[PDB]
Formats: structure tokens, sequence, C-alpha cells
């Protein structure tokens, strides 16, 4: 019934520089108990909720004192006075006034660190896939920044459209960078039809689109 | 957690 | 503080599942505990809570009559018995403790995952990812593993049975248009100790007892 409203959902912040999360109830968090029972908990990328906050200012233990969180009634902020590369994930307010128990949409921390050029790899299908009816041709993109890529297959200089899916990491907790894989995924009898194969890999990082390919027997 | 003390 | 859960898998819509979380480091009985659940890439939803006192129970209106929490003190335990499954009931679900001396829920478990659908249980077929001849610059290569075609979520992925971790990323599934998964695990090694250092890729896909560590070799 209490919904909790945080602002902003997306927050890209330069390391070294405060960051704030404001979150707002739809009526009063204070207690007839005298106390205000709004929490904050953060979730790091491929990790389970971790509380940082809770009566609206008490840190958790081992949570660093740049973490602040302030407010009254119905208006809460989380601060982070210097933002460092292990503060990236999604933050989250509850609270524990009324029930039930309703929680903020989270917010996305993202840290704006300098420009990476991704290094990149294809990857021929393996002899074992290569038996079984189908194949499946990767590029990898490791660890870059910012996030927006491009990626192209060519199929002997034709342009694919429809036949590929990518998938792209969380923002690192150490060095803050993304990495993707692009999978294109072609027949025995389609794949055998044709003998270049090539991902042209754009990104702000790189003067110009890097292609690598390869041919077929030859991998 | 309102239900833990209510 | 551990909370370990289990018991997630596949079910029908209209279907049963019984999960379980077990506590370690504190003294479980003197504590308050609940479910919550996040669907994937998204938000936190509480689902339902018992008190350390008297089996007091409290649910979620969308779970109401269907789910039951339930704890085995003697076990050190929580139960989930849900019920009448729905597609939305889908998600990742935590047992997480109620500290009453901060008045906040404190510690999550990893969480376990719960997929209500009517598609069936697929092991995936998992794929050496080869190091490209020749061919690289700065004494780098990649290799990594393709794991195609499961369902439903999750598998897990590690490299020489835990001991190495620098350099790896494993990638977010996709969902094929198939309806089934694949997702690729990669890591980066110096050229350099090819032939003497030995890559094992260790992947369970525990909804369908898949279980199977591969070596990864070029050519």
């Amino acid at each position: 019934y209490v919904v909790m409203t945080q602002s902003p959902l997306s927050l890209p912040v330069t390391p070294g520089e405060p960051a704030s999360i404001s979150c707002k109830s739809s009526q009063s968090l204070l207690d007839s108990d005298g106390k205000t029972y709004l929490n904050w908990l953060l979730q790091k990328p491929g990790q389970s909720p971790q509380r940082l906050i809770y009566l609206v200012s008490k840190l958790d233990s081992g949570v660093p004192d740049r973490f602040s969180g302030s407010g009254s009634g119905t208006d809460f902020t989380l601060k982070i006075s210097r933002v460092e590369a292990e503060d990236v994930g999604v933050y989250y307010c509850w609270q524990g006034t009324h029930f039930p128990r309703t929680f903020g949409q989270g917010t996305k921390v993202e840290i704006k660190r300098t420009v990476a050029a991704p290094s990149v790899f294809i990857f021929p299908p393996s002899d074992e896939q290569l038996k079984s009816g189908t194949a499946s041709v990767v590029c990898l993109l490791n660890n870059f920044y910012p996030r927006e890529a491009k990626v192209q297959w060519k199929v002997d200089n034709a342009l694919q459209s429809g036949n590929s899916q990518e998938s792209v990491t969380e923002q690192d907790s150490k060095d803050s960078t993304y990495s993707l894989s692009s999978t294109l995924t072609l027949s025995k009898a389609d794949y055998e039809k044709h003998k270049v194969y090539a991902c042209e890999v754009t990104h702000q990082g790189l003067s110009s689109p890097v292609t690598k390919s390869f041919n077929r027997g030859e991998c | 957690d309102a239900e833990f003390r209510h | 503080v551990q909370l370990l859960e289990s018991g997630g898998g596949l079910v029908q819509p209209g279907g049963s599942l019984r999960l379980s979380c077990a506590a370690s480091g504190f003294t479980f009985s003197n504590y308050g505990m609940s479910w919550v659940r996040q669907a994937p890439g998204k938000g936190l939803e509480w689902v339902a809570s018992i008190r350390s006192g008297g089996g007091r129970t409290y649910y979620s209106d969308n779970v109401k009559g269907r789910f039951t929490i339930s704890r085995d003190n003697a076990k050190n335990s929580l139960y989930l018995q849900m019920n009448s499954l729905r597609a939305e009931d889908t998600a990742l679900y935590y047992c997480v403790r109620y500290d009453h001396y901060s008045g906040s829920s404190d510690y999550w478990g990893q969480g376990t995952l719960v997929t209500v659908s009517s598609a069936s249980t697929k092991g995936p077929s998992v794929f050496p990812l080869a190091p490209s001849s020749k061919s690289t610059s700065g004494g780098t290569a990649a290799l990594g593993c393709l794991v195609k075609d499961y369902f439903p979520q999750p598998v897990t992925v590690s490299w020489n049975s835990g001991a190495l971790t620098s350099g790896v990323h494993t990638f977010p599934a996709v969902l094929q248009s198939s309806g089934l998964y694949s997702l690729s695990s990669v890591v980066t090694v110096p050229s350099s100790s090819l032939g003497t250092q030995t890559y094992i890729c260790n992947v369970n896909h525990k909804p369908s007892n898949t279980k199977v560590d591969k070596k990864v070799e070029p050519k």
C-alpha cells in the first residue's frame, strides 16, 4: 500500500565524485513508537542484496562512511560522498513501518570511467558442434567502456540481420568495464555454403571499426 | 518488516 | 551468518513446489524470517513472513491461499510450500532474516530460481571455444565454452573447479526463439601458457541433472 518512489532510476557518476539518490514514500514512515523504519540496500552485479543502512541513517556492519542516509517523514536520501568502482550495482530503499513491506524500484549506479577499447576475438565452431547439424560463430568483445558498441556480422561480405544474438555483462565491480558476446548461428549446410565470416566492431575507443574474420578450413 | 513488530 | 536456499526448478502451471532454506551462524529460533522474490531483470517483492514466536505468518496479496511458509527450528530450516503456481510466480526466491535488534531485514541468501512454464526441461550441449590460429599480437589469447540450448535457467560455470577466477567472464543467458537458453563463458589467457596449463570448464545445469567438465584445446 505504501508506495516507495526512487529517483533517478539510472545514475551515471564519475569516480571520486558524489552521488545522491532520492526515496520518497506515499505517506510518513514515522512509526507510532517514534522510530522511522527506512532502509537501504545494494545489489552488486551477480550478488545477493546487502543492507547498507537502517533507521534512516544508521550504517550496517562494515559499510564505509562515504555512505550516508538522511531524511524524515516521507522524503529520504542516500548519499555517497565519493563514488568508487566497487559501488556499482542497484540500490533499493524499503520501508518497515507499514504492513505490507514495500521496496523502491531500484536505482542503477553506473561508473563513468575512461574510454577503453574492446579486445576483439572471433571463434570458430567446435568440431563437436560441427558434427551435429548446426554451427555457432562467436565474436567476443572484452573489457570495454562505454557500453555502447555496434557489432555487425558479414557473410561473404553480406550484412546479416535477424540471425544473431548478443549478451552483455553488467559493469565490472573492479575495473568498471563491460564485455559482450555476439553469436551467429548457422546450419551445417549454410556455414558450408560460404567462406568469409566477419564480425565488424564499432566503438568510441577505436579510430575506425575493427574487423576480425576467418575463412573456414583454416580456422 | 512491520509484521515482526505489529 | 549463512542462509542457503534450495528446491527451485521448473514446474507446470498449476503445479506445486517446496523451497527450503538452511540457516547457520546464528540462533535461528530467535529470528523472524521471510521470503522475498525477484523476477529476472526486475525488482524485489515480499512474499511471506513467519515470526520467531507461535508460528504466526503473513502473506502478500498475490500468494494468499497458495503459498505456506513454515519453519523447523530443530533443523534450522525455513520452508515455502508453493501450490497452484502461476507463470507470474517465476522468480528468484530469497530467504531473508529479520533483525529485531536493528528493526530491519538484514541478511539475504543466494536465492533459488523457480520457473513456472509448460516448456520441457532440456540439458545443454557444452562446446569448447577454441583459441584462434594463430594469431595474436600481445601474447594473450581468449578461450571459453559455449553452453547451448538448455531450459530452464540457471546454468553455472566455473574454471579448473574454482581455482581459476581471474580473467573469467560468464555472459548472461540469451533466450533463443526456440525458447531455449544459450550462454558462453570465456577466459583470457597468455598465449604463453598453452600446452602447459590445463583449462577445464565446469558446467552445472541442475534442472536437467547435467554436470559436465570440459577441457579446452586449440584445433
